[PDB]
């Protein structure tokens, strides 16, 4: 891998030979085909499902819902042209993603129709059915989510991805808990570190320490991060990480911060995250052992628009921890307000 | 804590009967209610046994399929219904209330009793 | 913090062709990772339900389950004398993966009074500085008893152990025997030794009881 | 293909030892399915103690974390947890069970199980009293009478009346470990009171493990003359 | 950091920021230029090590030997200055670098006077005396081992828009066993990852689960690798890391292969090694029980020049073990000739 | 400033508890030196438990490894070690030392130390036995005799003779652990043979944890008529 | 495996004056990472020298060390009277971190008189259903001595238990205490009980013994 | 086995004296060997112990810091090198050989002795 690089902090610059990995969260990434495997045989595992009980799926990640809405129609499309009588319908997707108990089956073998929708891009319609394949959308009192499948594609390559942009998926067939590693890439040189797939990026530092930095997530998992693709993973307890573990949070020493326990009531019903170690505009924090124990995370305005001003904690370090939204900003649990009424307070939506 | 009996009286032989005893005091839902009875110049003989609800309930032999009986938490007494009565039946009916919640048969206190008689 | 799953009832007694209703609590929102498992005695445990409402291939049409979040149930249609065994809850949703505490099926059986006997220590065992004195209580039912032990009219703790045999395959009904141990000195201190037995079917406990010296 | 999972490398041991543990598999693949250790001490329920994913990571049970360890071989099909640090209080019966294919997370299918036993006692021979019958095991005409097998070790001790002639009214009562580290059991029948004068009770101890035979007569004490 | 980047396995080229690492270790001989800060200073360092009875040095690293080498003749000639009576003499290297129990010192306060270093860094003139203070060489009997010293210097900053950029070292003041870990990196992408730093370049790809691909040395170290620079610590014993711990090895499972043990007889005395799984040439390797027990690295020619064609091991997976040298080619520990006596053969030289 | 290791939370507790010690470090930050814990059982050797890198690394020996954790505290300046699943093996007086850096890593400086004692046995008052004098106790003209303190816990307890009058000759032999889990000792002295009849000696044992006084006196057999 | 450490001798006595010096060892290869350390009784160790041949800042002179390869030592020149202690080696080479046995050094000035007693348990303790057999060591040295217990000509083995003193202040004496352990029905089976004493000091196995129901 | 002890006589305070003892029909050099003494009408007490090589040698209160040892395996032949000589020294230096290997005192063969005193 030939390439070079300009450095910021100085103008040192160079060519040569290494390993390079990219941010592509905040550039927002670009158009991608997201051909999902071959439509015909994604057709094939879409009727075997239904006559196995199958409501619909639940979207691990944002790619695969816009695959889906990209795929809608021509499936419809094959599905009308041979022997089947079902709908597919696609809505928006919400945070945090859950786990859904079923995996979508393999085919053993593929539909006899004229297998004409490989590379097909949408523009068609299909007859309306009564029995609906529905993906994600509000189509939860239809059928809850014990009925629902999860987790089921493997990216298989990128064929032609400077320009073309071809993400290549398939249907895996191992039942599994981690998320996907073809996408994942992690690196430390000197003082600073990073960890980063298609929708978290995290930053580590030393100083006196290895400790977290800076995050910026636009989407909230619920698969969990490998180990192989994990620096310094041994010595940590899973009460510490700043990131749970059950919200795809790496297992490291990188992932703590001291003082901070595991958030695992933060808002994440959120479309647009990022977490950063600063105080908001109009607020303080101070230290204080007569505050009050951890809760739910609150935002720093009330719904009104009103800002609180004065906030303590009992053992945390400064700068305080909060996530920045389009909302407004929310601390952690640590940090409670010191003199504010509940009722104004609008609470964390605890996830479960 | 005062448990007393009533509804007992002479019935011919295959009539129906249901007693009652209204308990004060004390909250039956947590505990279970007992029946036993005792023929003139005769032992106290277990009769049946409510347990709590979802537990069931556990029939003498002599008296199995003809008694039957219920409990109201609401209203705190236990209701015994018979069918099918014999002159054997006569006796004085002493209920029970079993303080342990495990349920080991520790009684502590009784009823004055009811008596009932059974002739045609 | 890690997953408990609790079980409920502790046992329950029903016959053939009745509704029996298990259910299985999680302290946590698991989504719908349940499972339940039947274990016969000497056995290892057999795979039933997944997904809180699903069957397993071979599983006959009788079992069901259902329920979301943390309140599960397990139902049987028609009860059969080959459902005799115990039933385990599991919740696959994070390590560590927590089972419940099982709950016993039994069949009803009618109440029947314990026979109660008494041993004093033989002399042979005497010899060798142990003393042990055994109560016996025979055929009974239900299996719930409470044996305690007196020695010149002081009650006994932490000096006896009971053992309980397996359900009577005839008549149904169940045996206790719990032994005493005192060292031979402290035995000789003592005159009169007593086995109290308080149960469900009797009116009033029974005392067993014998005196050192008296045959 | 037919699926099955068998355990092995079970046995005695002292406290402070190692062990290992072998459970083969057949009909499939290891490497593609996430393993587990369970076991169940004896009366209790069931326990799980660890597993290895697919990918190679693994996770453990505090009652274990450090002591044990589990890896497989990919080459030879087989799971291993290797045991050290043991103690009397890791007595149990070990399973290995598979992460179902697409059933949920559920143990699709379990083994056979093997026991371990972690005792620093040495083989020794029971020792049997005669519970004589008497006016204190008398009821209704039956007469109660047994015989009590003391410290031995280790298991099992089969015990019969009159060379199995007798079986009516015979109770054999669970063993149970004494905190001497000895088991103890004792074996009881119930016989008419008449026949304690004319019908001769003998009770068969055997224990082979330390080839201790004994009959012992269970008779009415001679003090006692109701009985003659 | 602006991107550049052209990969010839797919043919991207991309324009991005990220952290990019690079494979320096192929061109290392002249790629700095060092004029170690303020050798005034390191002048009294070395006086005060001489009056303690610290008599001479064992270099770590090749890099700090050529500093040496480099910056001889100034020092000495500030030793002209002041009445100091005392001769650097530095020597060639050997392999491997020992360790040294002693650590230079840290003046208190500079010499009264040794301006006369200022325009004259090479080119100087100097005098002679009988005081030596050796570094390298085979001079072990005039300063013995227990009094060299031993991880004295720490890289405070580097990198410049030069062929050779000027590094800042400067003499540590604490006790440590680890290498410095300013000059260290390592990254992962997808199914590659690699551990580097100056003088080691080591790879290691998945097939079934992570392991060694190749690894190339021109130095043999006896530092600690630090834990926050490696992938995946946890569950690894040390008895099976390829690389052995004590001569810098990395704790992963990256660096394990499946087959082998620990290297800890291999044919370190080289001057640069590479580690590649694959046939010596002319040469097979065989799998039986029969074969021997472990023991001393030999090489596949005698030392008349001779080859030996047959190799066997008991439990090792092809293809196997190497060392590529100067020399010639090298089987690990676990294979040995099937018929042949070992006497015959030429064995690696014993390292502890 | 002075170099001083001060270490705290050590006590009594039962097989299966836990316990957290404190070493506070003064003079010097923890952060910068590498730390470590190291024990001594009684009468026996060293041994080293754990280190702490400044860097963050952490190592354990083996027969600790899994139930310790070591970790520091920068705020504090402090060094903890955490215990769980306590043994009975894990009785011993423990160390936290520096790891000097001038001194080619060597332990330079040490604490206190802490006694730690793992075990369930519960407060018991000691029984006086006397050793009474014999012909078999006799010697060229001076006679043995002593009292017999046995079955007691914890330490320690004082054994005085006549109040402290009598101190020649004696030895206290040292306490010695038995396998039931209590103590016993023996304390004897030696004195003329021709004393014996016409001196009194009384022993005087002390035990504060189980608030118990004995004053046995010791004296010739009656069936030893050589005395009299 | 770990690298191990040993000393020897386990112990020696010398005079004021005498020159001294131990041998320490290791197991591979540690370069020169080896330390000592000096710990008298109920005291932490102190640091003494490190390098193997470094002396620490406060060290008198006359300790010094040396060494090469598997083999190091130390030497004191002239012995001075607060230099008796026991003395470790240690590495800090690799982890884990090991330390010697150590060796003890004794003061020269000891059998002031052998004695030799046995006490016949006493009846108090036989109602409990124990008997203890006392064999004493009073006033002899060396250490190394062996009490062999024989009841009715029979050896025993692995019922008895010893304890040593610690050297006498006045005259460097030491007492060793024996204790056999028997059961009250043991103790009833035999009637001789001997304890036999195997010391240098003794030409020959000095018995005494005590007949059971005789004074 | 036989042992035979020589090379002991009268010697003034302060004096040099060696004494040598000639084994036969056995292998000293797997074995230990220890001298005993005893003066007239007294007991056998302590002199010194010669363990076999790399062990070292222990002496006795009385006679250490004066008395040394040595032993010869290849004469098999033990000598006792004595210095600065008391008059308590006075006594039947009696030579003996321990027969266990693992050092445990176990004397079973001994020599006939040799007269020494010492005065001036
Ligand atoms: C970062 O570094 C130094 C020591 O490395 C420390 O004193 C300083 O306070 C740290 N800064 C912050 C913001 O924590
Ligand atoms: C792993 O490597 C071997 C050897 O190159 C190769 O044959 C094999 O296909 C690779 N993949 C697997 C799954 O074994």
């Amino acid at each position: 891998d030939v390439g070079c690089s300009v450095d910021f902090s100085k103008k040192e610059t160079r060519c040569g030979t290494g390993v390079f990995i990219y941010n592509d969260v905040e550039a927002w990434r670009d158009r991608y085909k997201y051909h999902p495997d071959s439509p015909r045989r994604l057709a094939a595992a879409v009727k075997q499902a239904w006559e196995e009980g199958i409501c619909g799926i639940s979207s691990v990640s944002r790619m695969e819902n816009i695959m889906w809405k990209s795929v809608e129609g021509e499936l419809n499309a094959i599905l009308e042209e041979n022997g089947v009588q079902l709908t597919v319908v696609v809505g928006s997707v919400k945070n945090p993603m859950w786990r859904g108990p079923q995996r979508l089956p393999v085919p053993v073998n593929e539909l006899p129709h004229g297998w004409k929708a490989w590379g097909k891009s949408y523009f068609v319609r299909a007859a309306k059915t009564n029995n609906s394949f529905v993906v994600d959308g509000d189509t939860l009192k239809e059928c809850p989510l014990e009925h629902r499948a999860w987790n089921s594609f493997l990216v298989e390559d990128h064929g032609f991805g400077v320009f073309h942009t071809s993400v290549w998926l398939k249907v895996r067939e191992d039942y599994s808990l981690e998320c996907d590693p073809a996408v994942i890439g992690t690196a430390v040189k000197g003082r600073e570190a990073a960890h980063s797939d298609l929708g978290y990026w995290i930053e580590s530092e030393k100083n006196d320490t290895w400790r977290l930095k800076r995050a910026h997530l636009i989407e909230m998992k619920t698969c969990e991060w490998p180990k192989s693709h994990t620096l310094w993973t041994d010595g940590v307890e899973e009460s510490d990480l700043i990131i749970p573990k059950s919200l795809a949070g790496p297992l490291s020493h990188h992932n703590t911060r001291e003082g901070y326990r595991t958030q695992v009531k933060g808002p994440w019903h959120s479309e647009e995250l990022e977490i950063r170690f600063e105080e908001c505009p109009g607020t303080k924090v101070y230290v204080e052992e007569t505050c009050g124990t951890r809760g739910p995370s609150l935002r720093s305005t009330t719904a009104s628009g009103r800002v609180i001003e004065e906030w303590c904690c009992r053992e945390c370090t400064m700068p305080p921890l909060s996530f920045r939204a389009k909302d407004g900003c929310w601390y952690g649990m640590e940090i409670r307000p010191r003199k504010e009424p509940e009722s104004n307070l609008v609470r964390s939506m605890v996830t479960a | 804590v005062q448990l007393q009996e009533s509804g007992g009286g002479l019935v011919q032989p295959g009539g129906s009967l249901r007693l009652s005893c209204a308990a004060s005091g004390r909250t039956i839902s947590r505990y279970a209610m007992s029946w036993f009875r005792q023929a003139p110049g005769k032992e106290r003989e277990f009769v049946a046994v409510a347990r709590r609800s979802g537990d069931g309930a556990f029939y003498a032999d002599s008296v199995q399929g003809r008694f039957t009986v219920s409990r109201d938490d609401a209203k705190n007494t236990v209701y015994l219904q018979m069918n099918s009565l014999k002159p054997e039946d006569t006796a004085v009916y002493y209920c029970a209330i079993d303080s342990d919640t495990f349920y080991s048969g520790s009684y502590d206190y009784w009823g004055q009793g009811t008596q009932v008689t059974v002739s045609s | 913090s890690d997953i408990q799953m609790t079980q409920s009832p502790f046992s329950l007694s029903a016959s053939v062709g009745d509704r029996v209703t298990i259910t299985c609590r999680a302290s946590q929102s698991i989504s719908s990772h349940l499972n339940w498992y039947q274990q016969k005695p000497g056995k290892a445990p057999k795979f039933l339900i997944y997904a809180a409402s699903s069957l397993q291939s071979g599983v006959p049409s009788r079992f069901s389950g259902s329920g979301s979040g943390t309140d599960f149930t397990l139902t049987i249609s028609s009860l059969q004398p080959e459902d005799f065994a115990t039933y385990y809850c599991q919740q696959s949703y994070s390590t560590p993966y927590t089972f419940g505490q099982g709950t016993k099926v039994e069949i009803k059986r009618t109440v029947a009074a314990p026979s109660v006997f008494i041993f004093p220590p033989s002399d042979e065992q005497l010899k060798s500085g142990t003393a042990s004195v055994v109560c016996l209580l025979n055929n009974f039912y239900p299996r719930e008893a409470k044996v305690q032990w007196k020695v010149d009219n002081a009650l006994q703790s932490g000096n006896s152990q009971e053992s309980v045999t397996e359900q009577d395959s005839k008549d149904s009904t169940y045996s206790l025997s719990s032994t005493l141990t005192l060292s031979k000195a402290d035995y000789e201190k003592h005159k009169v030794y007593a086995c109290e037995v308080t149960h469900q079917g009797l009116s009033s406990p029974v005392t067993k009881s014998f005196n050192r010296g008296e045959c | 293909s037919e699926v099955q999972l068998v355990e092995s490398g079970g046995g005695l041991i002292q406290p402070g030892g190692s062990l290992r543990l072998s459970c083969a598999a057949s009909g499939f693949t290891v490497s593609s399915n996430y393993m587990s250790w369970v076991r169940q001490a004896p009366g209790k329920g069931l326990e799980w103690v660890s597993v290895i994913y697919s990918g190679g990571s693994t996770y453990y049970a505090d009652s274990v974390k450090g002591r044990f360890t589990i890896s497989r071989d990919n080459s030879k099909n087989t799971l291993y947890l290797q045991m050290n640090s043991l103690r009397a209080e890791d007595t149990a019966v070990y399973y290995c069970a598979r992460w179902g294919g697409k059933r949920g997370g559920a143990f699709d299918i379990w083994g056979q199980g093997t026991m371990v036993t972690v005792s620093s006692a040495s083989t020794k021979g029971p020792s049997v009293f005669p519970l004589a019958p008497s006016s204190k095991s008398t009821s209704g005409g039956t007469a109660a009478l047994g015989c009590l097998v003391k410290d031995y070790f280790p298991e099992p001790v089969t015990v019969s009346w009159n060379s199995g002639a007798l079986t009516s009214g015979v109770h054999t009562f669970p063993a149970v470990l004494q905190s001497s580290g000895l088991y103890s059991l004792s074996s009881v029948v119930t016989v008419p009171s008449s026949s304690l004068g004319t019908q001769t009770y003998i009770c068969n101890v055997n224990h082979k493990p330390s080839n201790t035979k004994v009959d012992k007569k269970v008779e009415p004490k001679s003090c006692d003359k109701t009985h003659t």
